[PDB]
């Protein structure tokens, strides 16, 4: 999907699942394959230290006749990813009822022992996970398409800062052009 | 679920023949805190309860010869049997310490071939 | 109009502005001085137990009859409130059961959501007695039945007698709400603590039973998803205990 | 119902025994019994998953470790500093506070 | 690595300082055939790789031309090269001792991957000298400030 | 509350960068290697090109610095006593 | 003069009026606004964790050398404070170690009770490293030795070098107290939280070490009970956390 | 600790002879909430894993005859074997559900006596 | 005793001596084998000059039922060590009655011709001696142990100063570690 537009659309199929997962990623901007190429994670790769919050926004791109519920869980940095919907419920969650709202803004807190945080250094199970679980399904009337699409939007917040500028890991070319 | 494959499922071999057996994991049983593979090797003698062969996928146990040695890393492993003797005809099961459903491997049945 | 409710630093539930039922007319409260008989102080765990315990969703199908949960056994494994049922001797708590469904406008049906104080239940075999394993599961619902149950130590789970030997249309006497999918979507009942003693041991005693019975059955056409999820969310209120010890039982 | 396959160990070292239960680990803990052919059955300990409790007989405190995870759904017991006195058949059983019910098979520990 | 300074720093648990590094570079002409003869002037690049910065595998590498790593170009015959580095740590002090482990699982090495990293210093000749070899000797005079 | 001065436009686009390394001799032969030449463009070096191409319109002064190190060529007829090299850099 | 101390609704310790040592001169306190780097609020569990955790008593015999406990691993199983070490990610706590002995007037001896911040320890074999199983047990003491230890992955437990390669008489530099059985009976040290970060994960890091070393050995005649019990009692102070999750480790 | 005594430790008997065996407890394994003795009876066939005989000290299991019946209360019990057959020669162990150290009894070895 | 804890305990045996010595040392901090490894004498070895007073404290680690008397004599810098208890009595002494007090704080004056004093330079019979003599013995009831233990504690005072920093004599290693 990386060589198409299908690597932006989170598929929410309609039917009988009610206990499975929609998506999930490790919440580390500028290092995650999910975040390192967006605008926030392209600026973070120019610096060695970073500090601040990340704001996520999930937009349900379905028809106005569709109705369902998703459980948007967030796990803390020293914590395991939830494995079912019951484990994710007892953590930190919001219930996004897509019949009432079309967007679910989910801001993520800044938790670390030290002041800044290294961008290229990888600390497994010390970043946090944002997963999403089916709660009800996706109920459609006769005439509406059963499957739908979610889009995610990430940015920074007002408390964001960087330090120790360096060269981006993305550009490998070294010799001058011609 | 993490599944543990074993190949060959069984093989018949004679005396004084170096045999091996692979146990490949569906997930790399190696974590980046201590760099110690989470894999266990076990010998279940014919009609007997199994015993330990190799823990941490690298270290031997007492009363165990050098014809039982762990070897590998990541998601693919094997147990080199250097000089086979008359106490290796049995079934061997590998196992992983990593995912909480502690499933064992398929189970290699090292068979004895006579004259 | 889509106001969010946050109760404790773990829980978020989204809900519109609708009608509530408050008990027998009283809000849950803390025990005063001229109400108790115990020889000590309550030491209520307000700082940790007041949150939303969203149970698993049941599927209202076309041929379903009804479900019941017994309380306070319905939160036996649910977090810290289940730990307080272990490491104490007496307990006293009100609840705010919030029940809501996710149906389309092309579905139809009607539910009755009752909270029955002291819903003692008869057995499926006369001249016999029930067991505790047939009264309630720890977190999942117990289904009513259309036909007659016939076991030895089970409950008479026929639906029109409600397990108590009464008329099912007369359960409207207890605190209740109607979820009519044409107009209503949700139901929220605020139960106080009702007992004949100020504090009881919450392992043996079942304080109340939450019954959800469909009076008009669910109908839909062939395009539609062939169930409506009913999600129950229980939030304890003003919980206070006595008798700190180990987990003597279970 | 399942137990570890026969394995050969070395004294002054550890052994990890596995047990597989089809039934869900709830409201009832996993039993561990060590059988002596000369004598009788001896209880080692039980790990009660429904409340998550872990306990051992005084004789086995410092010898046996009981650990049951959730997603694998397999019960494990580890013994250490093995001597000839530990060579025995070890069984895992279930308990719904109603009975010890059944045990099943079990690899004969053979310290040698 | 230096015991005399290690013992003075290990009278304290937690330290916080800037660095004041000074480089005393004296070169010489190597013996043998194909001598240096008329050597014009030696220029040296001293690069401070900030912690977590590109580190040169060898000479004529791109790490040397990286903008991120601060560098000094110094010509022989004048006052020595000096640089000052501030307190560079995620933490609020350096720690001479660490009763603990590097990973959260108590796994790894007993106090070596701590956030007490100050970086590296790499020095090379800038010249492209073909005939003759010039062997230089670097002396690092480290000094803490504040 | 931290400081954001590290990611201002002056602190992000004002670092010195080696953009051109050439060599030039001092005796005859072909009349090309006796001098050096650089048309001032911020497109030949990819690392600096990507930082400038985060913006459409730029406006700046230039601060160019020249690091000239010479050497003595091998072969016969050596430099011997060379007095001092003077270089002309023309903009 | 025999004043009782009650800390929480479980603990009673009886003690006379004696001298205390307060840290490096500061009392333990809660984190203010211009001291932290984390992106959230602490939510300190003041209502449940401030009590006395009286560990098991050691026997000061005639030929004993010394004991050490590493903190905060010394309260890993001790009640709710051990649960907070599981179900959190960061933690920050001061302690009030109270050490007292029960000797007669016909016993003699002297103890030095040190709290050593960042007491990193060397191994008994050079060109090798320690394991975590030899640094500390979870609740019992670790003994120093008169002679030289000689293991592969153990600690150099010789007594006059204190496991750190220093002089044992110079441990008086850190917060300390002398229990001299002629005149003193008890010792109480109030340690603050000392780290280079405002909050650390309290599984990998050992904040300090409590060492109890006898400098003058215990002597007694033949009538006497041939040991003196040393009872340590740890009470946490101003404990606050961050990062609510499950028990990821242990 | 609650100990479980067994008497006789073993006895050899022929075919069609009603045998019993007592298992006496050092503490009454009967609590006054439900009045249900906490005692288990077990048959370990020669060279086999044991199976259940009587739970709650009163109730039978499936695939078990009336020659295995629990009997007693308080602290003294026995297992009446009415009509012995060729499947009773084995060792039998009683057990208690009451005290957490779940010790078993001494172990009666019902022996087979031939011609 | 230097490879044990017995090099911290001053033995006071009980019985019939009444005229012998308990201990005695040359009072020169940072140069004496007695003082050069303590905290005061480890800091003095980092400097070439020193000036100030030394405070000694002797703690009697016996049983509360024990009673005795010690004569704690101090001799000036140009003076010989006392040879018996009668010579030490006519000098500068305190009488430490261990039944009344458990500690005897003994502060030592700063006497020199010049302002500072060299630390590594050795000037024999120009530092002072602190000796201790039995006065009565050690009287114990039936049930108390007859032999006991003294511990000594040395520090600086408020008038203390150092000058001319240099390298400590203790560290001999020269080449870098590895």
């Amino acid at each position: 999907n990386i060589n198409s537009m299908e690597a932006y659309r989170i598929p929410v199929t309609g039917g009988d699942q009610l206990h499975t997962q929609v998506f999930g990623f490790q919440m580390q901007p500028g290092l995650n394959s999910v975040f390192k190429r967006t605008l926030l994670g392209e600026i973070l790769n120019y610096y060695a230290h970073w500090s601040g919050s990340v704001k996520l926004t999930f937009v349900f791109c379905g028809s106005a006749m569709a109705t369902g519920k998703f459980l948007l869980a967030y796990s803390p940095p020293g914590a395991s990813p939830p494995q079912n919907r019951k484990q994710a419920m007892l953590g930190t969650h919001v219930i996004w009822d897509v019949g009432l709202q079309s967007s679910c803004v989910l801001c993520i807190p800044w938790i670390s022992q030290t002041h800044y945080r290294l961008v290229q250094q990888d600390e497994y199970t010390s970043a946090g996970y944002v997963t999403c679980w089916y709660q009800t399904g996706l109920i459609v009337p006769p005439g509406a398409p059963p499957s739908c699409t979610i889009l995610c939007f990430a940015s920074a917040c007002n408390d964001f800062s960087v330090r120790n500028l360096r060269d981006t890991p993305f550009i490998e070319q070294t010799q001058l052009l011609q | 679920d993490i599944v543990m494959s074993q190949s060959p499922s069984s093989l018949a071999v004679s005396v004084w023949e170096k045999v091996t057996m692979s146990c490949k994991s569906s997930q790399s049983l190696l974590y980046s805190n201590t760099q110690k593979n989470y894999l266990a090797w076990y010998q279940q003698k014919p009609g007997q309860s199994p015993k330990l062969l190799i823990y941490w996928a690298s270290t031997r146990e007492s009363g165990v010869p050098d014809r039982f040695t762990g070897s590998g890393s990541g998601t693919d492993f094997t147990l080199t049997i250097s000089s086979v003797k008359a106490e290796d005809l049995a079934v061997y099961y590998c196992q992983q310490y990593y995912s909480y459903p502690l499933t064992f491997g398929a189970g290699t049945k090292l068979e004895l071939k006579r004259a | 109009r889509v106001r969010s409710i946050t109760l404790g630093n773990s829980t978020i539930t989204t809900q519109e502005c609708a009608n509530v039922v408050v008990g027998y007319g009283v809000w849950p409260s803390y025990l005063q001085d001229n109400e108790a008989t115990a020889e000590d102080q309550p030491t209520q765990p307000d700082v940790a137990t007041c949150r939303f315990y969203t149970l698993d969703s049941i599927q209202w199908q076309k041929e379903s009859d009804g479900w019941w949960w017994k309380f306070p056994e319905a939160l036996k494994n649910m977090g810290l409130f289940g730990q307080n049922m272990e490491y104490h001797y007496l307990g006293r708590s009100g609840y705010t059961i919030h029940v809501q469904c996710n149906a389309s406008k092309f579905h139809q049906g009607c539910l009755l959501v009752v909270c029955v104080p002291e819903a003692e239940m008869g057995c499926s075999d006369v001249e016999r007695e029930v067991v505790a394993a047939s009264l309630s599961s720890e977190d999942t619902a117990k289904s009513f039945s259309r036909t007659e149950s016939n076991g030895q130590h089970t409950v008479q789970t026929v639906v029109y007698n409600a397990g108590m030997g009464v008329g099912v249309g007369n359960l409207t006497i207890f605190p209740h709400q109607w979820i009519n999918l044409r107009t209503n979507n949700s139901a929220t009942i605020v139960m106080p603590y009702i007992n004949s003693v100020p504090m009881d041991n919450m392992f043996r005693h079942y304080n109340f039973t939450l019954m959800i019975i469909p009076f008009a059955k669910l109908e839909y056409t062939e395009q539609a998803s062939n169930y409506v999820p009913i999600t129950v969310t229980v939030a304890p209120m003003c919980a206070e205990y006595n008798g700190l010890r180990l987990a003597s039982h279970q | 119902l399942q137990q570890s396959g026969a394995e050969l160990a070395r004294p002054w070292a550890s052994v990890k025994i596995s047990c597989q239960a089809f039934y869900t680990f709830n409201s009832y803990g996993m039993q561990w019994v060590k059988q002596r052919p000369g004598q009788g059955l001896e209880w080692i300990g039980t790990i009660y998953p429904g409340n998550g409790q872990t306990s051992y007989n005084q004789r086995f405190k410092g010898k046996a470790t009981l650990t049951a995870d959730k997603s694998p759904s397999t019960a494990y017991m580890q013994l250490i500093s093995l001597t000839s006195e530990d060579s025995a058949g070890c069984f895992c059983a279930v308990v719904p506070t109603v009975d010890f019910d059944y045990w099943g098979q079990g690899t004969l520990v053979t310290v040698s | 690595q230096m015991v005399q300074l290690r013992r003075k720093f290990e009278l304290f648990t937690y330290l916080r300082f800037d660095m004041e590094i000074t480089f005393v570079i004296t070169s010489t002409q190597d013996p043998g055939t194909q001598l240096a003869q008329d050597m014009p002037v030696l220029t040296h690049q001293i690069m401070y790789i900030p912690p977590g910065g590109p580190v040169p595998n060898s000479a004529t590498d791109f790490a040397w031309q990286s903008s991120t790593n601060p560098s000094i170009f110094w010509t022989e015959g004048c006052a020595p090269a000096r640089m000052s580095v501030p307190f560079i740590s995620i933490g609020n002090a350096y720690s001479n001792f660490y009763d603990g482990w590097s990973h959260f699982t108590q796994e790894g090495v007993y106090g070596f991957n701590s956030l007490n990293n100050m970086g590296h210093i790499y020095v090379r000749h800038v010249n492209e000298q073909s005939l003759g070899v010039s062997t230089s000797t670097l002396r690092v005079y480290f000094k803490p400030k504040h | 509350y931290h400081s954001r001065t590290e990611s201002s436009i002056e602190n992000f686009l004002c670092r010195a960068a080696c953009v051109y390394i050439a060599t030039y001799k001092s005796a005859g032969g072909t009349p090309t290697e006796r001098y050096a030449s650089w048309r001032i463009n911020t497109r030949q070096m990819v690392q600096l090109r990507r930082k400038f191409e985060l913006f459409t319109y730029l406006r700046f002064d230039m601060e160019i610095t020249f690091v000239i190190t010479s050497t003595q060529d091998p072969g016969t007829q050596l430099a011997q006593d060379m007095p001092v090299l003077t270089h002309q850099i023309m903009y």
